This record gives structure tokens, C-alpha cells and sequence, in this order.
């Protein structure tokens, strides 16, 4: 039990959940290119599935979906991809998932934070719907970023352990090896191909030198779906990324010699899922996510 | 032998209420002072009240606040019901302002400031009291303020409305007066307002021996203010005063007021694109609208109860959760040539269910909206 | 503890002097204290069947308003039970207080309040916060049903429901 570890045992996901907040749902009958402009609309990255004919909710609907259709059906810009109109979500489930076999993963909000980490790393997923029990009503979705930025705020009052202390290469947090990545010319359907196979979160873009000059996330998709220009995916990430040109500070970055507390630190404050590590020339070393930091702090 | 209950001697009358009086009562060793409510149980029966009766003495015991009178225990008899609270000797507010006339700001404040403290304290509690006035309002030795006769007031629930009428007429909010349906907070903040200005100016902004005339000046939210009256004060005056409910100042409003925040003790206050619409609307006649969802509530084999011409209780079995979802349909009117069907959810108190309450009272509202429109 | 449950004696009338006599006293008399036309007296009675009679102004009697029992001697005496839903407040609350859903073929409309135009998701929030996040809704708002003019042969409809201090505003899209 670490210092950590009790806490996150002791306390309940009612606790994460806000005030007031909004809730998307869909039905499994809703055409997916609609359910797709719905989490656009109502700036949510994934909403809780229901079946209208079984009366349960059997899954979510996230970017990843988005990601994994536009790369199955997509042909060229000439011709529209019909699968994406003619879907409901309903039907690109039972193509998707013939042999996988998935149910839903939800949590009580009665269930402690240490069962929530614990439900996200074991099955590997980024969304945690919260649901009570009795009235059988999904109440919140519980992500990483959440969990970790409520955490910070009850760490800074407490002793701090010597893991915090400690370096990144000594800690051995974060994967140093095999990072999916793409040049600044990759076609975004080169970008989906390795999203759906590598199946990780964001993938750094690097120059010929292999220095990272930004960033490709699963997040930067969606705005496919928000300008509709989703029918073209022979353009590279630079071009596509220039729709948040406007503002761009810089790629985040952290290095080996890093403590993990000046980390953790970082990551909350600027509120994004991953870090990239790299050497001081800015070639890519590996990546540090929110998942990554969790599964440590979850474990003794 | 004298008249004594729970070891206390009762004396003479303080006051009547609709039922029962309320006599002053003094315990036979310490000389400590109570005043006794009488509640005779066989006209509580001919007012078929008892359910309120009950609910006013559940809540109202819980409650503990400084101005907020105190109910130390309720005692049953056979015959009758005795509500043992506490005693102030100051007696009425009102027959204070009366005797000695209008307060300077700075005690009209420190009054003000007491009264609305214990108005929140009901509100946080979801109790409405709307009988508010200077008569309701005592006085302890000291000149501290006390809320005292709840017996009008109610209990707020989730998505409801009071319909009831409370109060003398002269501390009655214009939608009262008016019959209309109201929330309850901002009615007791209208009242508040009438109190505040008794207390500044002696005298209440709303009056006349002319019912009609008196009902007017209340709807037209128009009163006189003194010229020796401060124009921060009467900002706050014209706030609370105001006629639209929506346009009235909020407890957090008054709270945020400068006048109000003047001189306030720490212990008062506790630490603190897509267009949606209401329900589906129609323009044909309310016998017709009304006739319209009978015909589809029964296409889509619902049973319905009919507690109003214009109220329908509508209750459906999921086929597939073999459990039932309840909820309620209400007619309004939103303009003369315009009318909306609202529709709201009903909790069930029944074991826990599979599905979704929430979704289930969706699908269920789906299929009804589906044939209106 | 239960062998003294108070029980008040109301005599309805007036007089000089009214006293009541009882089983429980030994049938001595004991003098009514009087507030205007009210003579009163409260006793600790036990549980049981109690007798007992009014002495007014040098005549006995009983009230008529209350339950009696009359002897073979030819004593008309009035008659009360102890009992204890009595002396319990929401026992004797209870008692004090002493349906067809199946559908059957069947003034003006009561106005709209205004606070169920209040809509939360209409109201706009600032762009330095999370999107999910909602202001705190009117209790008077909860549980009615709100939706979106039906586009693209879709239908949105909406509630705010709470969960114990929570509320959670759900959305639900289903196609028509
Ligand atoms: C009109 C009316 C008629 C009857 C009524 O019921 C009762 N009145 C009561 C008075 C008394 C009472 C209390 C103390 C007394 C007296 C005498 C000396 N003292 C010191 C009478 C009692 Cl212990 C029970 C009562 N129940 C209530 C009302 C009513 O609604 N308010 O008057
Ligand atoms: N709680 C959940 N239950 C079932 N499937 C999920 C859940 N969360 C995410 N998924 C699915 O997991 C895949 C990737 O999720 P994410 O990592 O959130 O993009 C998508 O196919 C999602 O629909
Ligand atoms: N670009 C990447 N290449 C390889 N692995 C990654 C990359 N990004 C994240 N990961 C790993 O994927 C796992 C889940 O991280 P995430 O997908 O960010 O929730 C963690 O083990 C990360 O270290
Ligand atoms: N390390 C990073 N440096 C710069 N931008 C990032 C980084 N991580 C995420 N972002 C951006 O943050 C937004 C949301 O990322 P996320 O929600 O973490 O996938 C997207 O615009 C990403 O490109």
C-alpha cells in the first residue's frame, strides 16, 4: 500500500463527479456519421451506446471508431465513403466486433478510485462510465486525466515518497521502445493505419532528423469530422494540423533525468494526455502517458 | 390542580391559529418558559390537514437556527397535540414597528440581516414558509429576530409547483395574488422585501382599504420611497420588489448587495446553434389538444389516470424489463393562441431496475411526441 | 414510564365551578382550571378502561360528546380508553388519517411558469472550462423534458435528473 495507493483505495468516484455536468447518449439505430457530428456539437470525445431493443447500455462510442471506420471503407477523395452515411452504429458493431466478443466496462460510483484505475488499465480503456446501480442511469465518464488532476491537488498537503524524487531511466516509466510515429509529409490514412494497429493515443511527428516538431493525436481526428473534410485523407499531418495553428505552443516534451514529480506536475498543467521524451537534440526517446503514470502510482 | 404538561404549567394565551392555541407554559422547578402550540386532533381531521400536520413537525424539529424558532418536543394526547417551542418576550415585530416606528438603517439592517439568514436556512431545507410578515416575525430581549408560524408553509419538491395562495394579501408576491404557479423561494424574497421596507419606512409599501386597487399596486410593483431613504437600500428594495419572477433578486443576490453585506457577522451565512424547448407545443383549443393525447396514450397501449382535466398521471410496462415507468403529462399556457403538453418523470420507489430511468422516461415520451407530431 | 400517559379532560361550558370525578381519582372531585368557556384538567392515566363524571354548578353530568356506559344500577358514566397510537405523535397521525389507472375514453390550462424556460442547455458557459460542465440547476427544472426540433430524421430529447447533491443532464438521440 503506497502512500499513494491508500488514498486512491479510500476514496469513491462520486467524489470525481462534478457539480453539474452534461451526459451524450446514442442509440445503436442513430446513423454513426450523425453520432459522429453529435461529439462534435456537444464537445464530447466518447458517449455511453444504447440498445433500445435489449434496454441496456451495451457499449461506447469514442474517436477511436471514427479512426477505425475511415480507415477500413476509405478509398480515395474522389468517391464518397458510403459505409460511414449508410452505418448506424448498430450495424459497423456487428462488423467491427464479429469475433471480438467485448461487453461494456462500467464502474458504481460507489466503487473506490483504486477499482476505477484498476478497471482502466485491465482492460486497456481511456473511458470509464460511471453508473448507478440502482436507477440503472449512467451518471459520469471517468477519464485518466480526471483521476490524476483530482490526485495532484490532495498529493501537494502530503509526505512525499521518494518515487517522486527519483528519475525517469531510474523509474523506468513510459515506453522507450517501438514508438509509432509519423514524418510531417504522412498521409492522415497512413496516420489512421498506424493508430488501428500500433493502438496508441497520439502519434509524435518528426522531421528527417527525427526530432519532434509536433504531435498527432487520436484528438486531432475528430477535427476531420468537424470541418467535414474527412473524405480527404491524402494529406499529410502538417496540413491537417494547421487547424490549431493559431494557437500552438510547441510539442511538450520531458526528459530522462526528469524527476517524476516535475513531470506529473506538467502533465496536469497542461492538461494532455502524454509527454514525449527526448533526448536534448529532440529525437524521440519514448513517451510518458497518463496511463503509464497511474499504473505506477496504483502499484507496490 | 392545575393545567400542566410535560412538567410545565401552562399560563395564559400568546396568540390563536387556525386550530388550537398558543398558551405560554412555565416548568415547576426551574421557572423556564415555553410556549405550548395545542393541536385539537379532531380539527385537524375536519381539515383532512394531518398529512401536513405531520410533515410540518418533521421537518420543522430537524431545523436548528438562531432566528428560526425553536421545537423542543411534541407531546400526544388522545384528545390533542401539544408543540412545546421556545418562548421570546419581545412578542410581534410588528406591534414593535407599531409602538416605537421605523428603525435607522444600521438596526433595520441587523434585523434584515437575521430574518433573511433563517428565510436560506428553510430554503437549503427545501421548506417554504410564504406566511412572512412582521406579525410572524418575534423579538427575544435582546432584539434578535424569530420565525415563527409555519403552519402555512410547504415543503419544495423536484419539478413542482405550489398552486396555494399564503399570506395577508399586503405580503403576497404579485404571482400569488394572481393565482399563478410559482417555485417558492422567490416568494418568501417578496415578502422579505415588504418586511425590509416596514422596518426602514414604519409604514408597508402596498397598502389600501380598496381590495382592487390594492391588488394592482402589488402587480404593478409600484411604491413610494421616502426621501430619507438611502439609495443603496432602495436599489435592494427595488430588486426584491421586482414583479417578474425572473427578474427578483436571489438570497445570492441580496448576499452580494452592498447595503446588505454592510456590518454582516461571520456566523449568519454558512461558509458558501441548437435551440432546446420545453415539451411540444400546439395552437388548437385545450379540449382538443387534450383529446389528442388521450387517442395516442391509448395507441400506444398506455394506462392513464386523470387527476385534472388538463393533468394526466401516465404509467407503461417495458415489454422487455417487465417493470413499469410512471410520468406525468401537463397542459399550460403559453400564450392566448398558444398552449405546451410538459412532460416529467416520475421516480419509482420500487427495487433496483434493469435499464435506465432516465433513458426509459426518453423512449417513453418518444413514442407520444412521435404521434403528436 | 407507560403507567403515566397524559390525558386531557375538556369540559365545554360554563360555570362557577366544574370538577371531575373518576375511577382513577377514587371519585373525589377535582377542580377544572377555566380559559373562557373551557374547563380543563390533564391527568397521568394508566392503560385501561376509565370511568368518570362532571360535577357543574352543584349538578352531575356527563358529556354527551363523549363515549358512555351505562350501568344496570341505571349510572350513566362517560367512558376512555388508554391506548397507545394515542400517545405516539405519528402513531396517532396515522390513525387520524382514515386509484384506477386502467384507461378510459375521456377551466383553462394553468400558465406556463416561467422557470421551465430556463434552459440549461441553452445558456452558454465560458470557453476556460471543461464542455461536459453544466451551471447548477433550479430543483423546480428537474425531471421535464426538453428537446430539439427534429432534423435530419433525427429526434434530441433531454432531462436533468439529480443524484443525491449531482446533476446529471442527459442527452439522447434516436432516430424518428
Ligand atoms: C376553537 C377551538 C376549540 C377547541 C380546540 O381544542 C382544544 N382546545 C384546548 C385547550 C386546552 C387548554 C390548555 C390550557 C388551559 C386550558 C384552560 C386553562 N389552561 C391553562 C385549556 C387543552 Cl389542554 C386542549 C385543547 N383542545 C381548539 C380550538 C381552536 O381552534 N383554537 O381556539
Ligand atoms: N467502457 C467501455 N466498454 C466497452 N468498450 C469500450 C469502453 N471504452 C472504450 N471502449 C471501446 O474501446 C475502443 C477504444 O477506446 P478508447 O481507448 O477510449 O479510444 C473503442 O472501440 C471503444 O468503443
Ligand atoms: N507513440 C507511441 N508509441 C508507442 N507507444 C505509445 C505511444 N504513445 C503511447 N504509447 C503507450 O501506449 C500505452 C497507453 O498510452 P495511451 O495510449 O497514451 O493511453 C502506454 O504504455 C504508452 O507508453
Ligand atoms: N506533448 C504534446 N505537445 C503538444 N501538444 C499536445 C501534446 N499532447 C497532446 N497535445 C495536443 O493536445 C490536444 C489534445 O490531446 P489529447 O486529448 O491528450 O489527445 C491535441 O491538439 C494534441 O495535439
Amino acid at each position: 500500500n503506497s502512500v499513494y495507493t491508500s488514498f486512491m483505495k479510500s476514496h469513491r468516484c462520486y467524489d470525481l463527479i462534478p457539480t453539474s455536468s452534461k451526459l451524450v447518449v446514442f442509440d445503436t439505430s442513430l446513423q454513426v456519421k450523425k453520432a459522429f457530428f453529435a461529439l462534435v456539437t456537444n464537445g464530447v470525445r466518447a458517449a455511453p451506446l444504447w440498445d433500445s431493443k435489449k434496454q441496456s447500455f451495451v457499449g461506447m462510442l469514442t474517436i477511436t471508431d471514427f479512426i477505425n471506420i475511415l480507415h477500413r471503407y476509405y478509398k480515395s477523395a474522389l468517391v464518397q465513403i458510403y459505409e460511414l452515411e449508410e452505418h448506424k452504429i448498430e450495424t459497423w458493431r456487428e462488423v467491427y466486433l464479429q469475433d471480438s466478443f467485448k461487453p461494456l466496462v462500467c464502474i458504481s460510483p460507489n466503487a473506490s478510485l483504486f477499482d476505477a484505475v484498476s478497471s482502466l488499465i485491465r482492460n486497456k480503456i481511456h473511458r470509464l462510465p460511471v453508473i448507478d446501480p440502482e436507477s440503472g442511469n449512467t451518471l459520469y465518464i471517468l477519464t485518466h486525466k480526471r483521476i490524476l488532476k483530482f490526485l495532484k491537488l490532495f498529493i501537494t498537503e502530503f509526505p512525499k515518497p521518494e518515487f517522486m524524487s527519483k528519475s525517469l531511466e531510474e523509474l523506468q516509466i513510459g515506453t522507450y521502445a517501438n514508438i509509432a510515429m509519423v514524418r510531417t509529409t504522412t498521409p492522415v490514412y497512413v496516420a489512421l493505419g498506424i493508430f488501428v494497429q500500433h493502438r496508441v493515443s497520439a502519434l509524435p511527428v518528426v522531421d528527417e532528423k527525427g526530432r519532434v516538431v509536433d504531435i498527432y493525436s487520436k484528438f486531432d481526428v475528430i477535427n476531420l469530422a468537424a470541418e467535414k473534410t474527412y473524405n480527404n485523407l491524402d494529406v499529410s499531418v502538417t496540413k491537417a494540423l494547421q487547424h490549431r495553428s493559431h494557437y500552438f505552443e510547441g510539442v511538450l516534451k520531458c526528459y530522462l533525468h526528469e524527476t517524476l514529480e516535475t513531470i506529473i506536475n506538467r502533465l496536469v498543467e497542461a492538461e494532455v494526455h502524454r509527454l514525449v521524451v527526448v533526448d536534448e537534440n529532440d529525437v524521440v526517446k519514448g513517451i510518458v502517458s497518463l496511463s503509464d503514470i497511474l499504473q505506477a502510482l496504483v502499484l507496490t | 390542580g392545575s393545567v400542566k404538561i410535560g412538567h410545565y404549567i401552562l399560563g395564559d394565551t400568546l396568540g390563536v391559529g387556525t386550530f388550537g392555541k398558543v398558551k405560554v407554559g412555565k416548568h415547576e422547578l426551574t421557572g423556564h418558559k415555553v410556549a405550548v402550540k395545542i393541536l385539537n386532533r379532531q380539527k385537524i381531521r375536519s381539515l383532512d390537514v394531518v398529512g401536513k400536520i405531520r410533515r410540518e413537525i418533521q421537518n420543522l424539529k430537524l431545523f436548528r437556527h438562531p432566528h428560526i424558532i425553536k421545537l423542543y418536543q411534541v407531546i400526544s394526547t388522545p384528545s390533542d397535540i401539544f408543540m412545546v417551542m421556545e418562548y421570546v418576550s419581545g412578542g410581534e415585530l410588528f406591534d414593535y414597528i407599531c409602538k416605537n416606528g421605523r428603525l435607522d438603517e444600521k438596526e433595520s439592517r441587523r434585523l434584515f440581516q437575521q430574518i433573511l439568514s433563517g428565510v436560506d436556512y428553510c430554503h437549503r431545507h427545501m421548506v417554504v414558509h410564504r406566511d412572512l410578515k412582521p406579525e410572524n416575525v418575534l423579538l427575544d430581549a435582546h432584539m434578535n429576530a424569530k420565525i415563527a408560524d409555519f403552519g402555512l408553509s410547504n415543503m419544495m419538491s423536484d419539478g413542482e409547483f405550489l398552486r396555494t395562495s399564503c399570506g395577508s394579501p399586503n405580503y403576497a408576491a404579485p404571482e400569488v395574488i394572481s393565482g399563478r404557479l410559482y417555485a417558492g423561494p422567490e416568494v418568501d424574497i417578496w415578502s422579505s422585501g415588504v418586511i425590509l421596507y416596514a422596518l426602514l419606512c414604519g409604514t408597508l409599501p402596498f397598502d389600501d382599504d380598496h381590495v382592487p386597487t390594492l391588488f394592482k399596486k402589488i402587480c404593478d410593483g409600484i411604491f413610494y420611497t421616502p426621501q430619507y431613504l438611502n439609495p443603496s437600500v432602495i436599489s435592494l428594495l427595488k430588486h426584491m420588489l421586482q414583479v417578474d419572477p425572473m427578474k427578483r433578486a436571489t438570497i445570492k443576490d441580496i448576499r452580494e448587495h452592498e447595503w446588505f453585506k454592510q456590518d454582516l457577522p461571520k456566523y449568519l451565512f454558512p461558509e458558501d446553434k441548437a435551440k432546446w424547448h420545453l415539451g411540444i407545443r400546439s395552437q388548437s383549443r385545450p379540449n382538443d389538444i387534450m383529446a389528442e393525447v388521450c387517442r395516442a396514450i391509448k395507441q400506444l397501449d398506455y394506462e392513464w389516470k386523470v387527476v385534472n382535466p388538463y393533468y394526466l398521471r401516465v404509467r407503461r410496462k417495458n415489454p422487455v424489463t417487465s417493470t413499469y415507468s410512471k410520468m406525468s403529462l401537463q397542459l399550460y399556457q403559453v400564450d392566448s393562441r398558444t398552449y405546451l403538453l410538459d412532460f416529467r418523470s416520475i421516480d419509482d420507489e420500487l427495487t433496483p431496475r434493469p435499464g435506465s430511468h432516465t433513458i426509459e422516461f426518453f423512449e417513453m415520451c418518444a413514442n407520444l411526441i412521435k404521434i403528436l407530431a | 414510564p407507560a403507567q403515566a400517559r397524559p390525558t386531557v379532560f375538556r369540559w365545554t361550558g360554563g360555570g362557577k365551578e366544574v370538577y371531575l370525578s373518576g375511577s382513577f381519582n377514587n371519585w373525589s372531585k377535582l377542580p377544572l382550571t377555566r380559559d373562557h368557556n373551557n374547563f380543563v384538567a390533564i391527568l397521568d392515566l394508566p392503560e385501561g378502561e376509565h370511568q368518570y363524571k362532571f360535577f357543574v354548578d352543584g349538578q352531575w353530568t356527563h358529556d354527551p360528546s363523549e363515549p358512555i356506559v351505562t350501568s344496570q344500577l341505571g349510572t350513566v358514566n362517560n367512558i376512555i380508553q388508554v391506548k397507545k397510537t394515542d400517545f405516539e405523535v405519528f402513531d396517532a397521525l396515522m390513525v387520524d388519517s382514515q386509484h384506477q389507472e386502467p384507461y378510459v375514453c375521456k377551466r383553462a390550462p394553468p400558465i406556463l411558469p416561467p422557470h421551465l424556460l430556463q434552459v440549461i442547455l441553452n445558456k452558454d458557459t465560458g470557453i476556460s472550462c471543461d464542455p461536459a460542465l453544466l451551471p447548477e440547476p433550479n430543483h423546480v427544472m428537474l425531471n421535464h423534458l426538453y428537446a430539439l426540433s427534429i432534423k435530419d430524421g433525427v429526434m434530441v430529447l433531454s432531462a436533468t435528473h439529480r443524484y443525491k447533491k449531482k446533476y446529471v443532464t442527459t442527452l439522447l438521440y434516436k432516430p424518428i
